[PDB]
């Protein structure tokens, strides 16, 4: 069996989106080079609205 | 422990016919199964171990075989028949009857004392007793060879006490020997030294540690005479001006003065004075006092310079720097050596020097340690000629720390306060230095010259408090020798003896293993796997039943922490390809010798290299010696058979054939083998065949199975038995003639002599040449 | 190496059904990995039975 | 104690290696000779492994 844990399910998806939210799901049982934590920001803007 | 063998182990057994036309005489050594595609000589020495505890010959042994005698009722007849061996009896009583067969009379009364006679015992010229009897070519030879390897280590008493007079030490009480055992006495003992160092040098730490927690466990408990501490304070106090209303720094030096701790600082400087390099360093305050200024200063000048490192040395003079010259660390972090000195002499101090230490030869040589002259430094840097520190401006130099100021331009309050410290410390060192210098020297002859040279403290678990340095040279004590410290002494003398041969012992027999066992490693995979298998398999077996390594090398190699089989493993891996030289002692030379004797002489131990097959329609030459009918044994191999070579073909080809039936229609020499086999000389007549088949064909290959040969006499005038043996048979299979089948009438080549040693010579159990002092 | 033999009645009349396609693992092999490659890594590592 | 560790236990991870490789087939590990990738480690876990 080439993996444990299928990386995604090629029937399930429709779009590139749900390509990109199927590794973020299944990323746990792949061997991360870093693994996930809290994210640091650096620039936040905030544009006036209507 | 010599054990004297009182027989000599022949294996002769005579094998006669009911008739009695036919004799012979056979060795019995036993069969011994060979295999195939694995190297001979590693079975040869595996065979060559259980043939040495067949034949009583492994274990050091003598022979005491002289007593073995008797004397004829004729009185010209003085000679000494002796009992061992095959009784001429026996050969008497089986020619009587061969005789007997042919009509012949029976051997005459001449021809009896002749044949009678044969096994005699007499002296030799130095006084040895050569008894000469009928017995085996092979147990004839490895035994005489064993006597030489074990005679080549029995030593007379006086050559030996000649060997280990220069290590008999002063004190100890010589030992009285009875006049006999002077003039006849004999000891076995080895005399060769293994060398400790692969070990040592292997795993340093762990060597170095048990050496170092085994020294200071003997050194900690050394009774000794004291100055109460309260009645030094008293003395410091008043030298100062010292009051409870103000605070001062003679105070803070005299707080927090602990003896607590002087055994381990006793035992630590004796270790320092005892090896040839042992450091030790202190871990001052991060904010220096003067506590750090006096204990840098008592390490600077009363530890030798051995003791400390060029970065201790460093670290002290930047402490005292840092207290006395108004700095602060990360100002002298970049000062090298020179500049600190000049700094704290351009203020007035002048104790920036290391002092080194005055070496004393000990009276005797150290153990272990031939053609060599061991020494030790003395104590607290004291001379022994002059009687005074190595420093001949010491006084002086307190003076001027008196009369200098530092940390105040005006006041020497410090100066004061660490002159007189100085001096006390001077005079307890002054006065002291002799009974440490003593137990430096004892303790110093328990190690040998490669310990001496070689163990280093790297661990850094033994260092010095400052509070205890400074407290330690204060309140010295005095070192004091009672007898029941001098006995235990002695018994850990003794102890360390044991300790070291058996470390030696376990170091040869791990070389033997390492080159025996592991070759060269290379770069690739495959290589690595096959090692680490290895390696894997030798820890296995080595550690199964009764280890082969002994309880304190397991100790001292586990002291780090593994399990025991760890250590052991890691350090036989670290030992292959060595260059260290071994020497090659008597059972190993006693032990290859078996072996090679098992590979060259196949026929005695039950298995040849060749064999035949041929149809029984084809003729033979064989041995017919014996008189055996239809005999299976040949003097050579047939070359040539019928005008045309015989056919050689190895198992493995032989096994992978499937046409077997035309190559055995006319019979071929099976070889690349080791083909073992045995036989049964019946003594009644009857035809000569195998208990199974010769040959084996399955799908998967052929095989030829297992021979055993029912060997029977020969009457030539029996027309069942002929014809039985021409028709019944139709394959027959032919090997070499078995070289322990002997005819009796070539009996005198059995003759064979074996010298016992004189029986006038007394053994000592304990060659000690000396008696403890009480 | 030489393989062993069949019945004798196998041999005079006996037939056999084989394919000679080796094939390759070129399709399966010839893609963008990036992604893909950590997940057989893992799988990898627990083929090899440890501890 | 890491020197003395790693100099007793390196033939097995050797071994682990070899055995390893030995597993993937030629295509598959050229086909993994165009990838590149970084694993980042903690301080921790590489203090603990060895």
């Amino acid at each position: 069996k080439l993996f444990e844990t299928s990386p995604f399910d090629p029937l399930t998806i429709k779009n590139n989106q749900d390509v990109v939210d199927k590794l973020y799901a299944t990323q746990s049982s792949s061997i991360q080079e870093v693994v996930p934590t809290k994210t640091f920001a650096t620039e936040l803007q905030f544009g006036v609205t209507s | 422990e010599l054990i004297k063998v009182p027989t000599i182990p022949h294996n002769l057994v005579l094998i006669q016919s009911d008739n009695g036309k036919h004799a012979l005489i056979k060795e019995d050594l036993g069969q011994w199964p060979v295999e195939t595609g694995i190297s001979l000589v590693n079975q040869a020495g595996v065979f060559a171990v259980q043939l040495a505890n067949k034949l009583g010959i492994d274990k050091p042994f003598v022979l005491d075989a002289g007593s073995n005698y008797f004397t004829d009722t004729s009185f010209i007849d003085t000679r000494k028949y002796c009992t061992d061996g095959l009784s001429p009896r026996e050969i008497q009583k089986a020619l009587n009857r061969q005789r007997a067969y042919y009509d012949r009379p029976e051997l005459t009364i001449s021809e009896n004392k002749t044949l009678l006679s044969q096994s005699i015992i007499y002296p030799d010229a130095d006084g040895n007793d050569v008894s000469i009897i009928f017995s085996g070519a092979m147990s004839h030879a490895i035994f005489t060879y064993a006597q030489s390897q074990w005679n080549k280590n029995i030593i007379k008493l006086d050559d030996y006490i000649r060997e280990i007079t220069l290590t008999v030490p002063k004190q100890y009480r010589p030992r009285r020997f009875k006049e006999i055992e002077h003039t006849h006495g004999y000891v076995y003992r080895e005399l060769n030294q293994g060398s400790l160092l692969p070990l040592v040098d292997a795993n340093l730490k762990e060597s170095s540690s048990y050496y170092f927690k085994k020294l200071m466990s003997s050194i900690s408990n050394v009774p000794v005479d004291a100055r109460t501490l309260q009645s030094a304070t008293a003395a410091l106090a008043a030298d100062t001006g010292q009051a409870v209303n103000r605070a001062q720094h003679v105070s803070m030096l005299t707080n927090r003065l602990t003896t607590a701790n002087a055994p381990t600082v006793r035992a630590i400087t004796v270790l320092t004075c005892m090896f040839k390099q042992f450091r030790i360093g202190m871990t001052y305050a991060l904010d220096p006092n003067i506590m750090d200024v006096a204990a840098a200063t008592c390490m600077l000048l009363f530890r030798p310079a051995q003791s400390i490192s060029d970065e201790q040395y460093r670290y002290c003079l930047q402490t005292m720097a840092v207290f006395l010259t108004n700095t602060t660390y990360d100002i002298v972090n970049n000062d090298t050596i020179d500049v600190l000195k000049m700094k704290l002499r351009n203020q007035g101090w002048p104790f920036v020097e290391r002092y080194n230490a005055v070496e004393i030869d000990m009276s005797v040589e150290p153990l272990r340690s031939p053609g060599q002259v061991g020494r030790y430094y003395n104590p607290f840097n004291i001379d022994p000629l002059t009687k005074k520190h190595v420093e001949d401006r010491l006084e002086e130099f307190i003076n001027q720390v008196q009369v200098g100021r530092f940390r105040n331009a005006s006041g020497n309050a410090v100066g004061t306060t660490l002159a007189a410290f100085l001096r006390a410390c001077r005079d307890k060192t002054s006065a002291n230095w002799r009974g440490y210098s003593v137990l430096v020297s004892r303790y110093r002859s328990l190690i040998p010259n490669e310990l001496f040279e070689s163990l280093r403290n790297i661990s850094g678990e033994y260092n010095i408090n400052p509070q205890d340095e400074h407290s330690f040279f204060f309140a010295l004590a005095q070192i004091n020798a009672d007898d029941e410290f001098i006995g235990a002494i002695d018994k850990e003398s003794a102890e360390y003896l044991d300790e070291y041969a058996t470390l030696a012992r376990d170091i040869s027999n791990s070389l033997t293993l390492v080159k025996a066992a592991f070759g060269p490693l290379e770069r690739t995979s495959g290589s690595i796997i096959n090692h680490a298998n290895n390696l894997n398999k030798v820890i296995n077996h080595v550690f199964a039943d009764k280890p082969l390594i002994s309880e304190t090398m397991l100790k001292i190699l586990t002291i780090d922490g593994t399990t025991g089989k760890d250590g052991y493993r890691n350090w036989l891996d670290k030992l292959v390809g060595h260059n260290y030289p071994v020497y090659v002692e008597p059972v190993v030379n006693i032990m290859n010798f078996i072996s090679a004797r098992f590979v060259a002489d196949s026929s005695y131990f039950g298995y040849t290299n060749e064999i035949m097959i041929m149809p029984n329609h084809i003729n033979v030459p064989v041995d017919d010696r014996f008189g055996f009918r239809d005999s299976p044994f040949c003097t050579s191999l047939p070359r040539t058979i019928m005008g045309n070579d015989v056919r050689r073909i190895s198992y493995n080809v032989f096994s992978m054939m499937e046409d077997i039936d035309d190559v055995i229609s006319e019979g071929f020499i099976l070889y690349d083998a080791y083909f073992n086999f045995s036989y049964d000389i019946m003594t009644t007549d009857g035809v000569t065949r195998l208990k199974e088949d010769i040959l084996i064909v399955t799908d998967t290959g052929n095989d030829i199975k297992p021979i055993h040969f029912y060997i029977y006499f020969e009457n030539r005038n029996d027309k069942k038995l002929r014809y039985e043996s021409k028709m019944n048979v139709s394959y027959r299979l032919y090997i070499k003639t078995p070289a322990c089948l002997l005819p009796l009438s070539d009996y005198m080549r059995a003759q064979h002599d074996y010298v016992s040693p004189s029986s006038s010579r007394v053994y000592i159990k304990d060659p000690a040449v000396v008696y403890t002092r009480s």
